[PDB]
């Protein structure tokens, strides 16, 4: 299946004292593998998964050193932006910025990517081609007109075709004991009756991973999206996800109605039934 | 400014069953800006040894968080999350339903 | 492996 590398990045301003609180984080898929926090007390680039240990301390000084880096430029970034929007010094604001690579099944580059938010809101983004720049407004334009100057996109585009697809097969290989095993879904029906009417049939996915999953109901064999709810995926806390779909029914009815599960880790798709 | 206001789910870590180890989770998502509090309670009380995850968000730009904390389930304990952002005149509290 | 060079605004 197909793999991602990703990093994250808040700066949030602090009026009145003192520098923005810059958080990092890097995932491998849905994996959460290194952050810094700048109210931390390292100062460094700090581990959080197992297989990423592995790498020495020429590693950790890099990363530190990258990563401080891109606070600084995000701290520059909250005082331009205050001054292209006109904003007073009163308010706190945020810029947040994301980017990485996607490589399909073959670990073969597919897509890149690099945007950016301020407040919340589509500020610049680089397109799929790598070469040119979605800006959403005439401030970000205004950046826009600086990074063609300075060439950025050929910058990014040779990160995000070289580094970031070469460092991502690196921690697929080095982490292959959890990153390249799929955890199927653990399933399970509940049933509730809210009246002497009407039931509620609610089926549990648990225990997967990747985080990517469909689940759907159908009645007598067709799709059933009325009377549903989905929730959102969530995270178990362990590195695994949960989902759950539910479907109102006549009670008596529960027989005509099944669940099915698609996910990376089930050869075929499952079916449930009450 | 735009304000999105949080989604709230509560749920435990693993499947619950009384006397045995788990977490308790408060998960919000869908959320902007990222100032939130996010307190687990038990009967009705603040939880004092509380962490979360580091804060990251979605393409559409939300934040999300997972607050989470080790409990013993018991019959007759009951749990909650209470939630506060900008977007929320009062508190949210949302109760943990095991046999949801 | 985060980008060396961070760009700003």
């Amino acid at each position: 299946g197909s793999h991602s590398m990703r990093y994250f990045f808040t700066s949030v301003s602090r009026p009145g004292r003192g520098e923005p609180r810059f958080i990092a984080v890097g995932y491998v898929d849905d994996t959460q593998f290194v952050r810094f926090d700048s109210d931390a007390a390292s100062q460094r680039m700090e581990p959080r998964a197992p297989w990423i240990e592995q790498e020495g301390p020429e590693y950790w000084d890099g990363e530190t050193r990258k990563v401080k880096a891109h606070s600084q430029t995000h701290r520059v970034d909250l005082g331009t932006l205050r001054g292209y929007y006109n904003q007073s010094e009163a308010g706190s604001h945020t810029v947040q910025r994301m980017y990485g690579c996607d490589v399909g099944s073959d670990w073969r580059f597919l897509r890149g990517y690099h945007q950016y938010a301020y407040d919340g809101k589509d500020y610049i983004a680089l397109k799929e081609d790598l070469r040119s720049w979605t800006a959403a407004d005439m401030a970000a334009q205004t950046t826009k007109h600086k990074w063609e100057a300075a060439h950025v996109a050929e910058q990014l585009r040779a990160y995000l075709e070289g580094t970031c697809v070469e460092w991502l097969r690196r921690y697929l290989e080095n982490g292959k004991e959890t990153l390249q095993r799929t955890d199927a879904p653990k399933t399970h029906m509940t049933h509730h009756a809210v009246s002497d009417h009407e039931a509620t049939l609610r089926c549990w996915a648990l225990s997967f991973y990747p985080a990517e999953i469909t689940l759907t109901w159908q009645r007598d064999g067709e799709d059933q999206t009325q009377d549903t709810e989905l929730v959102e995926t969530r995270p178990a806390g362990d590195g695994t996800f949960q989902k759950w779909v539910a479907v109102v029914v006549p009670s008596g009815q529960e027989q005509r109605y099944t669940c099915h599960v698609q996910h990376e880790g089930l050869p075929k798709p499952l079916t449930l039934r009450w | 400014m735009i304000q999105r206001t949080p989604k709230i789910q509560v749920y435990s870590r693993h499947p619950a069953e009384n006397g045995k180890s788990n977490f308790l989770n408060c998960y919000v998502s869908g959320f902007h800006p990222s100032d939130i509090e996010v307190d687990l309670l038990k009967n009705g009380e603040r939880i004092e040894k509380v962490e979360h995850s580091d804060l990251s968000f979605s393409k559409d730009w939300s934040f999300y968080l997972l607050y989470y904390t080790e409990f013993t389930p018991t019959e007759k304990d009951e749990y909650a999350c209470r939630v506060n952002h900008v977007t929320l005149s009062q508190p949210k509290i949302v109760k943990w339903d095991r046999d949801m | 492996c985060i980008n060396g060079v961070c760009w700003t605004v």
